[PDB]
């Protein structure tokens, strides 16, 4: 007999770029020694100074 | 200084926005305001 509270999610991409993501988890910063990087997409190996 | 011209230096212009807008632009018209207000149907 106890009722419910419902809530509905829809998901749907388009020909428009899509706007709605989730977040992005980072890493703190690593100078002066040969890593691997990742700044915004910019992948690469390097040393950092 | 001039009123008339489009000068003859050279400076250019930065970046101010990006809109994700995923439309179809085939005209424009501009806004610009006047003193007396008319409505055209």
């Amino acid at each position: 007999y106890q009722p419910y509270r419902v809530v509905v999610l829809s998901f749907e991409l388009l020909h428009a770029p899509a706007t709605v993501c989730g977040p992005k988890k980072s890493t703190n910063l690593v100078k002066n020694k040969c890593v691997n990087f990742n700044f915004n997409g910019l992948t690469g190996t390097g040393v950092l100074t | 200084n001039l009123v008339r011209d489009l000068p003859q230096g050279f400076s250019a212009l930065e970046p101010l926005v990006d809109l994700p807008i995923g439309i179809n632009i085939t005209r424009f018209q501009t806004l610009l305001a006047l003193h007396r207000s008319y409505l055209t149907p």
